[PDB]
Parts: C-alpha cells; structure tokens; sequence
C-alpha cells in the first residue's frame, strides 16, 4: 500500500488467424478478412441487368430468324446468355467473320427490325426450303428473302435505300452457293451469279461457288452471310444478277453497355451487379477467383484462391 | 514489430479485455482491476478502416469486352487475345499479392506504434514518481487508490502532489 | 534565472493542403504538389517534332495524289495532323485494309516518290475523268496511271521492275470496277479483267466486279487500291488483261519515330516534347489526364484529375 | 504519425519559423528567442527530394502506337484494340494511386522521425541536468544564457560543467 | 574497476555495396544481390524440354514435305528452333495466313502424318516438277499430291473423308495458279479450275488466277496453300474441276505446351528450364534483361540491366 | 534510418565482428572483449530471407505466346502485337523498380529497429545501475567482471545485487 503496480497491454484471442507480410510468410493476428471471392451461388440474378435467355437459340440464329427463334424478334438485353445446347434448324449457312457479327450485335443490345419496301422487279420472292420447315410447311429465315427466277429470266437487280435516319442501319444479307449447275440455273437462269452491296464509302462483291458440301437437313448447298452498315446520310445499293439472298429491312444499331456471355447457369429473381458464366457473385471484395469472364460491377480476377488482410494487431495468447 | 512493444518487451495479451484494444491492469492497496483505453483503441480502428479502399476504386464496372475462351483453333489473332488476358491476369495477381503484404506489414507496425505511444504518454505523466520495470508495468512508489489510477488513465494526473513521498519510498 | 526552458518543435502554415496516405483519406500538410497534368494550352507546338498539317487532305489522298493535295508531294513529318474537315475530290475509291495502309505510311514518315520507267505496251496511258478535275480540265491521281485500250485491243500486260536498292519500295496501284458492261468494254475491250501483282515471295490477284454503286462526283464505278512492298533484291511483276490502274513508281520506305494523329488544334511556334490531339502539354509531371492518345515524351495517362504528393510534414496550426 | 512526436506529444507548430523546419524556442534569465536547426531540416529536404523519381523513369518516350478512337464499328479486332488500352489505363491508374499513398505515408513518417530524433539527440546531451516535461520542452535546472543555449544547439554543450548545480536546483 | 563500459553496435565491411531506397538514390550496405539476369551461356540446353533443330528447314516446309526436309517426317518437339539460314527448294508457294498456319502447328507439337485412301477417279496422281528434285529425278512435296488430267479429260472430283476419331484432323492442301493458258489446259483440260474444301460447318472456295510471277527454280506459276481442320464427328468434302493440289492424309492435332522460336544458338547437353533465342538462362532471379522472347520457366523481362536488393544493413566503416 | 541508431547516435561499425550482426564490446577491471548476440542477429536474418518471394510467384512458366519480332511490315495487327508487349514490359519494368525501392527502404528500417531494440532491452536490464552515455555505450557504475557482463548478455543479470553500490559510485 506504499506502492502500486500499473500495467499496460493489449487484447488477444484463443483462436486467431495467420496472414503474410513483407517480413513473415506467416504471423498470428486477432482478426482477418478474405479479399478473394471464390464461390458462386450458381444462378444468374435477373437484376439490375436485363438478362435474355437464348435457350435453344444462338444470337445469330435469333438475328437471322431461324423459325424456332421467332419468339426473340424485336427483343433486347443488357446481357445475352447463349446456351451450350442450342442448335440451328434452317438452311445451312456460314458467316465469314461470324465472331465479329456476333460481337457487334451483342453490343447493340437489340434485335429491333424495321421492314423496308424493297422493290424486287422481275423475280420471285419468299423462296422456302425443305431444310427450314414451319411445322409441315417449307420456310426460311424470317429476316431474309430468297429471290428466285420468274418466267425463264432473272434480270439484273439494281435497287437502293437511303438512310434518312439519325442512327446506323445494320443490313444483313447473303449469297447462295448451289451444289450442282442444275440448281444454279433451275433457280437463277444465269450461269454464275454475283452480288454487290455498296455504300458511298465501301463495297463488297461476292461470286458464288458451285460444288458439293457435306449434306445438312437434306441440303448440300450453303448460304454465306454478310452485313452492311449504313450511316445516316449514306445510301445502300444492292446490285446482282443471281444468287442474292436479300434483306427485308434493317436492324437498329445502339450504343451502350450491352454484351453476351456463354453459360448454362439458370436465371433467378434476385439482385446482383456482378455476373459470371458460373453464375452471379457478390462484389464486396476487391478480388475474385471464379472466372476471368465477367459482366457488370465485379471484383478483379486473380489467380489466388485466398488472400487474408489483417483487420487487427498481432496475437500472443 | 518495428518498435518492439507488442510481442516485444510485453510478453502477452489479455484474453479477457472484451472492452478495448489497449488499457490498464492496476494492483494497489484496495486490490486490482482492468479498464479499456478508448483514445488509442480508436486511433487503430480509424487507421485500419480508412486503409482498405484508400487505394482501390469504387469497383470498376465493365461491360462488353473480348472473348476469353474458344471452341476452334485459329492462330495469330486468338494467340493475341489469349496473351492479352494472360498478361493482365498476372499483373493483377501480382498487384494484389503486393497490396496485402504491404498493408499487413503496415497494420502490424501501426499497432506496435499505438502500444508504445501509450507507454510513453504514460511514462511521461508519472515523470519521476515511478520506474519502468521493463515488462510494460511501472512500479508506482506511493499510495495510489481507485481515483489516483483513474486520474492517470484520464490523463489529468498531477505528479507534484505525490512528488516528495514518491522520491521517499524510492531512494528514502 | 536559476532555471531555463528549452522547447523543440516544428514549423506550420495558415492555409495548408489535404492529401491521402495509406492510413488517412485526408490529413493536413504544409506543402504539396500535383502529379496529374489536366490541361492543355490548346495549340500544337511545331518543335522539336516536325509537324505536318494535312489541312484539307487525308494522308491516303496525299499519298495517292488527289489533285488538291499536290502541295504535299515528296513531303515528310515526324507527326502528321489529319483534320476533321478534310475531303476527297477525285475518282471515288476504297482501300481494302485502309487502316493498315494508313498506319504504315504514317510510320515511314515520308511521301518521297520515285518515278520509274514503266513500259506499258499496246495501251493508252494518262486516262483522266470528270470526277477528278484540275481546274476545268479532266485529271486523275498524280501517282497512278489509268490504262485504257488502244485501237480495238487491250493486250495482256506483263512487266517487271527489280529492286536494286537497299530500302524497301512501297508500290501502290489499284483495280477499276466499272458499273455497266458498256464501260468494261468501252475501255478494256475484254469481258472481265484481272490484275496480278507479285514478288518472289507473295502475290495478289483481283478480279473486278461490274455493277452499280451509289453515285459520287458523277461516277458509280469505283477504284479499289492495293499495295505491294518489294524488298531489296526482290522483283516486282505486274500482269493484267484489263482494269489495271498502274503505278508510276514507288514510295521510299523509312524506319523511325514517325506517326499520325487526328486533331483540330492549330500549330504554333513554341517548344513542347509532348503532343496530344487536344494540343501540347508540359511533361514535368509523371501523369496526365488530358488524353490516352499521345506522341512524344509524355506523362502517363491515368483516370484521376488530381493526385497530391506531400512535399512537407504534417501541419498543426 | 508512427513515433508520435509531430501532432503527438508536441501540441503545435510555430507559424513564425520562416527559417527552418525544426529548431529551438528558449526561455531563460535574459529573455527568449528562436533559431532554425539546419542539420535535421536538411535531412528531410534531402529525403523528400530524392523520393520522387527514385521510382519513375526519365519519362518514357513513345511514338507510333495503336489507334484508340474509331469512326466505324468493326467487331473483333477493334474489341481487342480497345480492351488493350482499357486494360493498361486501369493498371497505370492503380499504380499511381498506390504510388502516392505509399509515398505520402512515408513522407509523413520520415518527418515524425526527424523530430523525435532531434529530441533524443538533445535529451542525450542534457543528460541529467534537466527533465522531459512531456510537452517537447525540457526544464533546464541551471543558469543558462545566450551562449549556454547556443552550445546545446551547436551540439558541443559540456554537461559536466553544470552537473552539480543542476543536481542542486533539482533535488537540493 | 569501480566502473565498467559496455558498448552495443553493429558489424561493417571494407568494400560494401550501393543500393537505392524510397529515400536515397544511393546508400551503402553490407551485402546485396542482383535481381536481373543479364547474360546467357549462348547455347540451348536440350533438357528438360524436347528441342528440335530445324536446321535447313522451316516448320512449314517440314510440314509440307520439301524433299530436303524428309528427315523431319512424323517428328515432335516441345520447342522448334527455326534457323536463319533455312531455305526452300521445291515448287514455289505462298500461304495465305502463313503466320497462323505456322503458329497452330508449332503449338500442336507434332508432324505425325496419317495417310488416308483418297480415291481420285479419272486423273493422274503423283505429278512432279523440275523445281522440286529428288537427286536427279522430278518430285514434289511429300504430303501433297498433284492431280493432272488423264486422257483428254479432267472430271469433276467429288470425294469425302469422315472423322471417326477423337482428335482434330489438320488437312493441308493447295491450289495451283498456272502462268500461261497453255499450262492451264496442258494439265487440267478446263479453262479455269476451282477448289472447294468444306465441312458441315465451314467452307473455302478458291478460283485460280492465271498470269506470270517472278521466276523461281525455273517456275513462274505458284501454289497457294490452305488448311482445313475437321473435328471429331465432322466430315471433309473436296470438290474441284481442276487445279486441286490434293492432300494424301492428315496431321494429328495435339493440345499442349508446344511452341517455336527463331534462333541461331547451338544445342547442348545440359539442363535449363528457361530458353531464350539468345540461348538458355538460369531462372533463380525474378527478372531478366536478355530477351522479351522466352520459353519455359523464366524470369520476367524488364528494361533495367541491374537491380540490387539489400541483403544486409546499412554500412558505416 | 527511421529510429536513428545505426549511422545515428552510433558512429560506427566494428569491422572485426566476423561472428554476428549485433553484440557487445565491454571494458572493465579485467580488460575488454567482444561477443556476438544471436537472438537479434537471427531476427534480421529471418526477416530478410522470408522477404524475397513473399511477393513473387514460383516463377511463372509460359509456353506458346505471341511473336514479338517481325521480318515484314504489316500494319494494324502487328501495331497491336507490338503495343501489347511494349505495354507489358513497361509495367513489369516499373513493378520491379518499385519492388526493390520498397524492400530496400524496409530492410534498412528493420535493421535500424533491431539495433535500437537491443539497446532498450539492455537499458531496461541495467535499470538505474548505469547511464546512457549517448554514444550507444552505457557507463556501468560498479565492479563488473567476465561473469557480470556475461549475465547481461544472456539476459539473466540481477540488478538488485549491485543496486546500492551502483547508486554509490554514481551520486555518492
């Protein structure tokens, strides 16, 4: 009682955590926190982003109008989810530079289609085929128009369609490559067609290529698909003496936050800013280990499955 | 740690103290006790919270980017796409390794500071009326009861009052 | 006077600055300094880099020799400034892979053109047109040579031009696509031309593509433009039975620090290492917020409009 | 700060001192004064200047690069061009955020060091002839005039001379 | 002896090193260590990676089967070393998109070639040429098959070859462009051939292009080369009325760590994980200044020739 | 350095000490000597070794990448290939500049800590039986021979034993 004892010190815990610093690979601490997000509920939340489930359709087939993708006409998305099990079921086709066509449409975020009064003088419109049925009936891509002969002549088509709009127009069209010359002439009279779509500033010319391809839905011909963008104040001009697969109109182009992702995750009602092909994820942590592919407000992909930040002092029990 | 207070001259931490990060355990005439110190316990809890996203953005928000997986071999262009990603991932993976290692060295250092600054705000108050035992406790050389301790802890303690008596019990 | 008092301390200021550290989002300090450059005088200094104002000309039209770009013949630049108001005023054309042709010439940093004695046997040189006038008179790209028929025949052209130089030669040429067959034959006699420019190591063959394109300076035909590089010791060989738009010579290629920028900033007499499309900027600060596009010795573009580095201690008034 | 001198035990800074960063304000028999200390004021002004481009290059000089704005949509290749830039800009934008935050923590720490090292070069000179008041001033316990102070400041002060007299005024 | 003196201190050295920190550009220290690797023995160690010296052959010529590259048939590599002095010595050729063909084969890591019973009805196989001799005798690329006429007709070839394998098949083929029409018909009877190789999902059609090219090993025609990949379960279909240079089979495709490097360094028996074109290097240091091009487990290329890390305290002698 | 021990109050380093990084040079009745101190010499050699690849990976292993040199001019695509590499190299070149500058500041600081923590483990043992000379040596105020020193060095020294005699030689 003529002396006392005052002691200074710090708290501690029974079970504390190990972290790393510039000077220990491991060192014990009182609290810690995980910076890497490494799991996913496995579902894709349908908010705040507008998700569009493609189901049995790829964006290009929805674009073109494979009859079994008619439900997707004029649709829109912030995010297009393409499904591994999707198939085509129309006349067989290829897209020189498919990856790009896909990208640009995905980014536009809309399939809004405006029909335009194309005058196709001296030819038959609305060709159909056995590869592309509507129930029992013969059909074709909704957004395209197969021009065949009329009488025993196919004249030289020469049409135009100015853009008096304040947005860009995406025109999609194609060229038919027949398998045997019987077919070339049975449809287009001429010996070897040609398709030349142009603007003031650009052009593309395509000669067909007769010959046999592996057989698909009873067909060994092919349609090759091409696109032309037409800027406000520019003009479009289609010019062909056979084999033109013609457009019926144009797609509105948009600028914005729109994209496309491949995933088999199911769509849920919930809220999540960050989306991965593996499903949505919380975006509270600065990092994530779930997928380098993402969409929205998302942590940064890194390689590590765990990183622990010290939220407290050194721990000595 | 850099000052060598925590896990340094102080052997240990008090697994009871569910009231604070720092504080005092006294032993006198009346008995003992234990009380939090909020002024330097707040100074760590304010430094450790404003240290998290002092350096990372409001979570960058990205939209349409490049494709990062491929069904078909293609050569030059896909070589470049893959390398662009691979290159970025390794740079963020390093940045986040180093971020943590630096933050963790600093967290651990700023706390070892906060302890050894409480010890030398206190050692400066008790002036010459007591001695650094060398274990983080001072030996007070006078009658010091429940309002004498509490006057130290709340940083108003008057050293003059006990100055002679404490030089007494000390050297006689 | 039997005691004294010595005090240690530090300076301070009335109005000090706020900065950020690893441990305060804000904390006051005595002096500070801005690391991000966020403004521009708005002019492009004509030193130490050689600036070349394209004015009413794009680098390709200057290249090709649109009559209104004749002042730019044999010119050179460290930096080519292309102007938003530039136009073309010659026969209408397109350049498959324009972006690249543009890039490579911009990087070469010269339009030095060497004329070569091409022998073009059995044909008419110096074709001109109503789209490309020199005052009241009919004209054409200065660096190209429109070969038409002579008599009632166009023979098969077969010429060559070795490179006995120690630099690469850039050959520019084109192919004419006529609109109606009247024109195909009215000029080249044959039914459908062909152009095959080659080296020991590469080749390009172009068939024309008859058909109508939107009308431009009274013309609905088009010239497509192509380039061939010919390395020292390699040879060039041009081989065509119609539609060749021929070169008159070659462009010297260089290696060096040369480039091209799009900007509407005016050119000034001053000195500045760093140039942006927004005008020049001082390069004293390590960072800059003016433009991700730059040329010269320049700070690093970042997103932040401000970053303050502490040049002094903590400030307590 | 890490040592807790500046804005720590020292309440305040002297808005007059237009002659230095550190120094002394004395109060004795003759009156008072104030003088800069150049040795530790230079030690901060040399650490803070050689800390700027110890880490950044002689400003990297770039020439023809890739295009970074576009008139026309094009798809895959332009996707890749844009992403390459976007990717770089976000990495430099982080690097420069972190650069500053680290430099600023360090600047602030190296100054709080320089103050508390002047205090313990000095406390070591005055030895036992004086006491740490706990506010950054010592109380000198002897007659100390304009050449007695100046002998401390220029680090030649002889403690033996005043040793007995100063133990006197202290404990008697 | 009624007092003592205890001194605390630190070690030092006569000649210590200079390093840099956040706060001195230079400051002396007791030991230091170099983080940048800046030299190379100059040899390429043949372990643990399988090195394959191409010698006088480029990977494409080895692929195609230039007679002087026959030793490389069915070979494999982790790393293909291509030599600056390599040459071709067969019929002259080009590869649209050569860089990519090269890359994909290099990555596959094998030239394993499987011959397949192609039936080529109504034509002559095993055409040879004066550009591509086997000793004194006339020859051709080992992996390709020059189809010429038989009788005074060349029929329309129409063949197929399904993939019932669980790996991808790489088919290589080409098209011959003759110089004069004498040659077109002297070999393929028709006036202008055509080659159309296809799968279920893609196709390529190539019309030849008659005309003269610079002369090479007594030839001014050219073969253009093309590849088709055929996935498991897909089919291949070749369809041509002249000018087809046919495949004899397919190359097995692999997935793995395989690549290709250009270097003139010699191959040694030793062990080194990291390889550069300049020769191998030790990978103990985190960085390296030898070459941005590398293969294996390698330090990171940086610009600096030296960086010194302090392994000891500050040094005051 | 941040505490100002090494190259600070201590003038110098002992180019003989081929047995340790820290330690003691004593001067008494019997003569003198010099001995390593392993406990704080190990504490630097463990901090400096686990600081190297605490932050760098198990050397990343790369395989087929993009081509980085070119025989022929090509334009847009090769512009992009070159820029992708150039971009990466400048980021790793910065990362490795900064890595070292930070590690080196820290190495130098953690050692200046380890010295000044040996001095205040020791100053705390000798308690009041001796004085901080201000050059890193204490003056012991009692008879201290080869097992009296060795009891300090091995941190078992009992200050009570010499307490009175040492207050004697000190103030009388």
């Amino acid at each position: 009682n003529n002396a006392a004892t005052l002691c200074l010190g710090h708290h501690a815990v029974p079970n504390g955590t190990m972290v790393k610093t510039i000077t220990d690979d491991q060192i014990e601490v009182t609290n810690a926190t995980e910076l890497v997000q490494n799991s996913s509920t496995g579902k894709i939340c349908n908010n705040p982003h507008k998700i569009l489930d493609g189901r049995d359709c790829t964006l290009i087939d929805a674009l073109l109008g494979d009859p079994h993708c008619d439900v997707f006409q004029n649709e829109t998305w912030d995010l297009f989810v393409e499904r591994s099990n999707a198939f085509s079921n129309c006349y067989p086709y290829d897209v020189p530079d498919y990856a790009s066509l896909r990208s640009i449409v995905a980014s536009s975020g809309t399939l809004e289609f405006i029909t335009e009064g194309f005058t196709w003088a001296g030819v038959t419109q609305n060709g159909g085929s056995g590869a592309c049925k509507r129930g029992p009936a013969n059909s074709f891509f909704s957004r395209l128009n197969w021009l065949t002969k009329s009488g025993n002549t196919y004249p030289v088509l020469n049409v135009t369609m100015p853009n008096n709009n304040n947005f860009d127009k995406l025109y999609i069209w194609g060229v038919h490559h027949p398998s045997t010359n019987q077919e070339q002439t049975s449809l287009y009279i001429q010996a070897s067609g040609r398709v030349t779509v142009s603007t003031r500033r650009s052009q593309q010319t395509i000669i067909p290529n007769i010959g046999s391809r592996p057989l698909v839905r009873g067909q060994s011909g092919r349609i090759s698909v091409y696109w032309t963008i037409v800027k406000p104040g520019d003009i479009l001009v289609i010019n062909s003496n056979g084999n033109l697969i013609a457009p019926r109109g144009y797609f509105k182009m948009h600028i914005g936050k729109s994209s496309i992702m491949r995933s088999d995750a199911p769509i849920d009602t919930c809220i999540s800013e960050c989306i991965t092909p593996n499903g949505s994820i919380p975006n509270e942590k600065p990092f994530q280990n779930v997928n380098k592919i993402t969409y929205g407000a998302c942590p940064k992909y890194v390689k590590q499955n765990t990183l622990k930040l010290a939220t407290g002092m050194r721990n000595v029990p | 740690g850099l000052f060598g207070a925590i896990a340094g001259f102080i052997e240990n931490g008090w697994e009871g103290m569910v009231d604070g990060w720092y504080g005092f355990r006294h032993q006198n005439s009346e008995g003992t006790g234990q009380a939090a110190d909020l002024k330097s316990t707040q100074a760590a809890i304010d430094q450790i919270n404003g240290k998290l996203n002092r350096v990372i953005e409001k979570t960058n928000e990205k939209f349409h980017q490049i494709e990062k997986e491929f069904s078909e071999v293609e050569g030059r262009i896909q070589d470049l796409e893959r390398y662009v990603e691979d290159t970025k991932v390794d740079l963020w993976s390093y940045n986040a390794e180093l971020l943590v290692a630096l933050e963790n060295q600093n967290t651990i250092d700023l706390t070892d500071s906060e302890m050894n600054k409480l010890f030398e705000k206190t050692r400066r108050q008790l002036r010459e009326n007591a001695e650094d035992m060398g274990n983080g406790c001072f030996k007070i050389y006078h009658k010091c009861d429940n309002a004498c301790i509490e006057s130290i802890r709340n940083g108003t303690y008057d050293h003059n009052i006990y100055r002679d008596e404490a030089v007494n019990n000390r050297f006689q």
